[PDB]
């Protein structure tokens, strides 16, 4: 029944050589619906970043602790807490010492970006990633999680301030960046958000245009079953991939996936 | 139900399967760790042109039925042209 | 063509299964015993069947005749009619009641007029406006073989034996007259005789979880007992006057949603054997009168839209039927080839053979064959030798295009020789039969009689 | 007359900068992305060998084009000096017989309206060729225009399409199960589905003629030979 | 580690978790733990005029009171149980509205040793009587952010001990909420930072809110459910079904019911990728004695 | 006491304000206006033998009507003094449920949707027993809601829908050889077809009741010998 999980050509999810490419850059778009979670997918990409292979969907996940690896991994979120982060993605064993957890909701609200200038606290919300990476330059990946909610913290601010100030100089800095957001502002029933909620579509929109690969978790049609949660969906982004080798390219198929005590499992209609 | 296999031994304690995989059971002789593994796999016969008439057969404790296909469409509940084997049967293989 | 159903009625009484449980199974509305009490069991007697029979004061003759010559007037001609009978338990009456009905039915078309049912049928044979077959509806307490050798006498070709359920407390607590396993030889006694077997279900019932549902029809599939010819499917909807809605008041009794309800057929028509011919899921039912249950006007009309989203759509035959002539021939078809089944059922290997397309999965033509058992044949026919018996011949290839170079001028009229041919071959490699045997409607005694079959009894036959 | 008696001709010339066009417009979308189209002009543009400086500025891209020669970020300069550090790469309006550029905008979404006329006024000169795309599923904003009865002057599209002197529109050819409707709807609720941003796409071509009337076409490119073949 | 008090607690059923009680009937048994567990907040809503909703967010609050009042001198084991609910709200009224105990009853079978549980409640009877300051808070909601999430935390921080319960009632109410606060950044401000302090002290915090729905823009709703971990709706019966209902029901007056409810979100188990959404199944009803929950 | 009223004698009691609530809504287009309405009430209200006293709030009516027996203008006087001068006429007393003063409003489109509330939050008192009238065809101004990210803030008719305690809306009955669909397309058009302002008009009433539940009421009415009618 079950399935292998490939996302390139080379039969690898995360090809290795595009850490070993000097100058070059790329950008991945995951977007799910917020009646459910992705987090059984950023557990899979960290651990076949890490060790190399996806270690809890094809691979047993008893020994996953990836600290003090080679390698690295650096995740940064709004959504949730730095104690959050700790006490769950370590329950969930996420490595710790070579990685980097970064929290921007615990007390960062109370007076430490209200009531102060926009552009100091864009410059310092840079300014920590640009600080966090400068130890290990060319083997980590860095995912961030939701940042459009910064848009409606931010007193007034559009999508084209936001994203030049905080996107790009991302990862024109990192080698290879990650985003991940949910999609509810389109699956209002019976209300166009064209009428003018646009601003944050925009920023969807953009992303799309920029991103390199593009991952859909989607809920199941009309009804809710048992045997199966959702739908996974493999597009190829709006960049075209800024990798070395030729030959190369993203291979296009759908999955049924369903999730339990997390323990996720893939196949074919 | 088909009495498929059967294994021989002279002391038992347990006998535990396997939760991931399967066809791979537990059980111990004395003290002795023992893991067996099983397999499905069909009996055929030849199928080059010359004798070519697909005979299938199959085993039930001490008896083995045959069914040529191709010759006969018998189903698998009922079967054809047996024989009684004064003991059970782990394999079985046919001519050319 | 013209192809006829014309339903009839029988005069009002009492199953005798209610002798030894008190009353009528639980959920059978009306009855004479009833508020209406004129009128057959199951049958409110508000249905335009039940108008027209009442009308009458319940006639075979006046119904048949006044039913033949409305269909006839409305601008549809008529000269192919299958009469099915309904209500109640038919065999129960007397002896006379049955041969004068049966009689009678006969020579509304025939037009004669006369006594001795033997005549009847040889005149019946021999007429225009030929009769296809009839539909007796009888219980497992009357199917012996005394009673089957006066179906078989009468004309009849196929049976429907509902069953409801499998598990053995619902027996008795529904208050129906007889174990589940009984049905089993009822089906191996009857197929070997070949009259179609056809059965009835109800989803939910008292003390009936989804579960249980699920599984009794996924053993009623792969046990090779429960293996039949059709299939019916009534949800249960709740009328006032039924034993059913006494358990509701009682607050004894509750019913599922929607989505329940819908889930389950969808799963259930993901499972269909392919000769199996689902009849209808979204039956029909008096409906202001019912008090508990769901809509069921477009059951299938959802659970399609369910399988297209979880794929693995039905398989059975009314979907994939082409027909007799341009009901899909708007586009050209694809490659036709044979395909041919074996399975084991009740007590006998049965074959199936079809012309269907394979890329997109249409059906054109089907056969049934059975190779006769030793352990249930009783007839004089079928007890000197060997014998095969077709049990259903079902041409509608006589399609006049086709795919792959069909026959210009001569349109398809000897398709049906090659599955008849076909069928010889089997019986006289495979099988090793002495015999072979077709059972078919005393009207068209003759499309089979030009291929060298002669008759013996009311079976067409010849050896080997 | 005789001059381009068959569309493909007039579509080659175009493309290599045979005949001076002095500014052309493509329109895209999230459905079908408008790179292509500079691999056309790379391709095409160097068969009479354009290794003219192909200057590439840029609002929002993050990877440097290996098939231009110079690379350009605006992230950080205003309208005056866009226009300052831009005249010197390119052939400025001076030295009145000289030779002629490309210039490559990434994006047209990020700039206000209310000096799109003069970013082609102080530039346009009979040296340089603008080049750039328009997504059309970005809706712009107009929260500091505040659209109110008395404060009132036409959208972005209507003068896009009138100081342009050629028009190409960009479309994804339909190749599998999906067809237009569907397409939209999924777009609108962002699902995405399979059978998008494919390399073979289709071309809406409007070419504008002084005094007169101007032509329109359609056209079938592909993205692999480089080749082209006009609507039946 | 630091001294803490849990008025009561049991261990989760469905993960082996410490899980509370809302001391509703049927509530709490559909919250899928057989309780609400310490950490996760609560959302129920209301589709149209009535005021059902509203009882409930009486009964949380008054559950926490008895737990903590009839332990002194009156709980044998004495057991460490103390809350300091904080109410927001422009109108005290509640400080006058608690529901009276029926019977008692604590028991949970079918640092210390928690054994507490749900009580009996009756809505006719008030309560005998009603706690003091010291025992529970009032804070008008229309003072600027910064003041409440410094109070907040000072109140949490000076009585450690405690545990802690946070009430909101009927928040975004236009007769007490300015327009001035109706803008984005506010509300959604405040309640990101009151999830940083409730999770934050995840040992033994629980928030509970309620809105209503039918006269606030879906982005603003689409905004603010992301905030809480878990989304219950009630939407009352139409007109037309009533009349039906209390024309074909005539020998139960009981059995009528007000409306029908959706399960949207729930606690942790959602948080592992499970699609919990369930629509169109269950009946409401308020009650004499509490809030039922049944099957339709 | 009399409890589940016939829903015509129901209808006369609201009209006849046997029952009363502190704030009362009606809604009125450019089709069918409300000055008949008033005629209703007071028709209704002062045959019980009962004066009423009237004290009249105008932003669109011109002349002084014989209804009411004070009188104050506010075109030309703004909110920091309405706030003031409805108390003069107003005692803060209680019992709406009586003869007591009513506070009558001809137009509530021109006052700003932020400060509909603490308008209304000074008015409706004990005493005080007020009637308002809202245009459902007059867009409201575009600076009421700032279609700007930061407000959420609703619109006109949602709060007002949302605060008034009974809500009544009426509309014209064409007795012409027209369709209503010819009507909306005269009037986009500005074109007005003979039969507009009738006196024969239909009434639809919502009324907030038991915890909050409501029920909605539709008849037929005739203007000139008072006939309230099921339709
Ligand atoms: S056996 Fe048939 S006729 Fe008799 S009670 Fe049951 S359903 Fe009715």
């Amino acid at each position: 029944q079950r399935q292998d999980l490939v996302l390139f050509s080379d039969q690898s999810v995360l090809p290795a050589h595009f850490f070993q490419d000097s100058n070059s850059h790329n950008l991945f778009f995951i977007t799910h619906q917020s009646c459910t979670q992705p987090l059984w997918m950023i557990n899979a990409l960290v651990e076949t970043h890490v060790l190399g292979s996806p270690s809890s969907l094809n691979e047993s996940s008893s020994s996953m602790l990836p600290s003090s690896t080679r390698s690295h991994a650096v995740l940064a979120s709004f959504i949730h807490e730095q104690n959050y982060f700790t006490n769950s993605l370590n329950k969930l064993k996420i490595p710790s010492n070579n990685y980097n957890v970064l929290d921007f909701l615990s007390d960062f609200i109370v007076n430490n970006i209200h009531n102060k200038p926009r552009d100091k606290i864009l410059s310092d919300v840079l300014a920590k990633f640009s600080a966090a990476i400068q130890n290990n330059p060319t083997d980590t990946i860095v995912i961030i999680e939701q940042p459009e909610l910064l848009l409606s913290l931010v007193s007034g601010l559009t999508c084209s301030e936001l994203n030049n100030k905080f996107i790009t100089p991302l990862l024109r800095q990192c080698k290879v960046l990650i985003i991940v957001s949910n999609s509810d502002i389109f699956n209002i029933d019976e209300y166009d958000a064209s009428v003018h909620s646009s601003n944050l579509q925009n920023f969807y929109k953009s992303s799309f245009i920029k991103s390199m690969i593009n991952l859909n978790l989607n809920p199941l049609k009309t009804g809710f079953a048992k045997d199966v949660t959702g739908s996974l969906h493999v597009c190829r982004g709006g960049a075209p991939i800024a990798t070395s080798n030729t030959s190369l390219h993203v291979v296009e198929n759908e999955y049924l996936y369903l999730n339990e005590k997390e323990s996720t499992k893939l196949f074919y209609r | 139900w088909y009495l498929k296999q059967e294994l021989y031994a002279s002391d038992i304690s347990y006998v535990k399967w396997h939760p991931e995989k399967d066809f791979t059971l537990m059980f111990s002789d004395a003290g002795f760790i023992n893991i067996v593994d099983f397999a499905y796999k069909m009996a055929q016969g030849p199928t080059l042109e010359p004798f070519d008439n697909g005979t299938s057969l199959v085993v039930d404790g001490r008896t083995v039925n045959i069914t040529p296909l191709a010759l006969a469409n018998v189903p698998p509940p009922m079967y054809y042209r047996d024989f009684e084997t004064p003991g059970n049967v782990l394999d079985v293989a046919c001519s050319f | 063509s013209g192809i006829a159903v014309v339903a009839v009625m029988c005069k009002p009484h009492r199953c005798p299964h209610i002798a030894y449980t008190g009353n009528i199974c639980v959920y059978c509305p009306g009855g004479p015993d009833s508020d209406f009490e004129y009128s057959t069991q199951s049958y409110t007697g508000y249905e335009p069947t039940s108008m027209r029979a009442i009308r009458a004061r319940y006639d075979p003759y006046e119904q048949a005749r006044g039913r033949v010559e409305q269909l006839k007037q409305l601008g549809h001609s008529i000269d192919k009619v299958e009469y099915v009978l309904m209500g109640g338990t038919f065999m129960s009456l007397p002896k006379e009641y049955r041969e004068d009905f049966i009689v009678k039915l006969h020579n509304a078309l025939s037009g004669f007029n006369g006594n001795d049912i033997d005549e009847a049928i040889l005149y019946s044979q021999q007429s225009l406006t030929k009769c296809v077959g009839i539909t007796i509806e009888t219980r497992p307490d009357y199917c012996t073989q005394t009673h089957l050798d006066d179906m078989l006498k009468y004309g009849c070709t196929r049976l429907e034996i509902g069953v409801q359920s499998l598990y053995e407390d619902v027996a008795r607590d529904t208050n129906r007259g007889h174990t589940v396993r009984s049905v089993c030889e009822t089906f191996a006694v009857s197929k070997d005789a070949g009259y179609k077997v056809v059965s009835h279900m109800m989803p939910d019932l008292p003390n009936v979880g989804m579960e249980r549902d699920i599984e009794q029809f996924k053993e009623y599939f792969e046990n090779p007992d429960f293996r039949t010819d059709g299939l019916k499917i009534y949800p249960t909807l709740v009328i006032r006057g039924t034993g059913l809605y006494e358990l509701w008041k009682t607050g004894r009794y509750k019913s599922y949603s929607a989505n329940a309800l819908v889930d389950l057929v969808a799963r259930i028509l993901a499972l269909v054997p392919p000769w199996t011919r689902i009849y209808r899921v979204q039956r029909d039912i008096p409906m202001p009168l019912v008090t508990s249950g769901v809509d069921n006007g477009n059951l299938r009309e959802l659970a399609l839209a369910r399988m297209k989203d979880l794929g693995t759509t039905c398989r059975d035959v009314r979907t994939r039927e082409v027909g007799i002539q341009e009901v899909h021939h708007k586009v050209q078809p694809d490659q036709v080839e044979l395909i041919r089944r074996d399975y084991y059922a009740n007590g006998g290997w049965e074959t199936f053979l079809s012309y269907e397309d394979p890329k997109k999965d249409i059906l054109i033509g089907l056969l049934r064959l059975r190779k006769a058992s030793k352990k249930y044949t009783y007839r004089k026919e079928f007890t000197s030798q060997r014998t095969s018996i077709v049990r259903e011949l079902h041409v509608y290839g006589s399609v006049v295009p086709l795919h792959s170079r069909d026959p210009r001028k001569f349109q398809h009229q000897g398709f049906g020789t090659l599955l008849m041919e076909e069928a010889e071959r089997i019986a006289k490699e495979e099988h090793g039969s002495e015999k072979i045997s077709v059972i078919s409607g005393v009207g068209v005694r003759n499309y089979y009689g030009k291929l060298g079959y002669e008759l013996d009894g009311p079976y067409m036959s010849k050896r080997i | 007359a005789s001059s381009s008696h068959n569309p493909v001709i007039l579509l080659k010339r175009i493309l290599s900068l045979t005949e001076s066009s002095p500014f052309i417009l493509c329109l895209d979308s999230i459905a079908q992305t408008s790179y292509k189209l500079i691999q056309e002009f790379v391709h095409q543009s160097k068969s009479k060998g354009n290794e003219y400086p192909i200057v590439y500025i840029s609002f929002e891209t993050v990877n440097k084009p290996s098939y231009c020669t110079q690379f350009i970020d605006a992230t950080q300069m205003d309208f005056v000096h866009l226009v300052k550090q831009i005249i010197s790469y390119l052939p400025a309006a001076t030295a009145t017989q000289a030779k002629k550029h490309m210039v490559i905008i990434d994006s047209l979404n990020y700039i206000s309206t209310e000096y799109i006329t003069r970013f082609l006024s102080e530039i346009a000169s009979p040296h340089c060729t603008m080049v750039a795309t328009y997504h059309k599923d970005i809706k712009d904003e107009n929260r500091t225009v505040i659209p109110d009865w008395n404060n009132n002057y036409p959208d972005k599209l209507t003068l896009l399409q009138f100081m342009a002197t050629t028009i190409v529109d960009i479309d994804v050819v339909l190749t599998g199960t999906l067809d237009t409707e569907e397409v939209s709807e999924l777009l609108n609720e962002f699902r995405i589905p399979r059978g998008l941003n494919n390399d073979i796409f289709q071309l809406r071509l409007v070419n504008k003629r002084k005094s007169g009337r101007s032509l329109e076409y359609d056209f079938i490119v592909n993205s692999n030979t480089h080749e082209y073949e006009l609507l039946s | 580690g630091l001294d803490s008090s849990h008025v009561g607690v049991r261990p989760s059923p469905a993960t082996s978790q410490p899980t509370t009680s809302t001391g509703s009937a049927d509530l709490d048994s559909i919250l899928g733990h057989m309780g609400l567990p310490l950490g996760n907040s609560v959302l129920v809503e209301e589709q149209s005029t009535t005021e059902f909703h509203s009882i409930l967010g009486k009964l949380f609050a008054a559950q926490g009171i008895v737990h903590n009042r009839i332990s002194d001198s009156s709980a044998d084991k004495t057991r460490n149980g103390d809350t300091h609910v904080i109410v927001l709200s422009l109108n005290q009224m509640f400080a006058k509205e608690l529901p009276g105990i029926y019977k008692g009853s604590r028991k949970q079978m079918k640092n210390s040793e928690y054994k507490d549980y749900n009580h009996q409640f009756d809505i006719t009877t008030r309560l005998m009587p009603a706690p003091i300051a010291s025992e529970l808070t009032f804070i008008a909601p229309t003072q600027p952010v910064s003041t409440i999430l410094s109070q907040i935390e000072q109140t949490i921080k000076r009585n450690d001990k405690k545990l802690i319960r946070i009430v909101i009632p009927s928040l975004l109410h236009p007769a007490m909420y300015p327009p001035k606060m109706f803008e984005s950044s506010e509300i959604i401000g405040l309640m990101h930072g009151v999830r940083s302090l409730v999770k934050k002290y995840y040992e033994r915090v629980v928030l509970f809110a309620s809105i209503s729905i039918d006269i606030i823009t879906p982005p603003l709703l689409v905004l603010l459910r992301n905030m809480f971990d878990s989304v219950i709706n009630l939407e009352p019966f139409n007109q037309e079904m009533t009349e039906f209902l209390e024309r074909v029901y005539k020998s139960q007056p009981g059995k009528i019911q007000h409306g029908l409810v959706h399960i949207l979100k729930l606690p942790v188990f959602t948080d592992r990728g499970e699609m919990r959404v369930l629509k169109s199944e269950w009946a409401f009803k308020n009650g004499r004695k509490k809030f039922e929950i049944e099957q339709w």
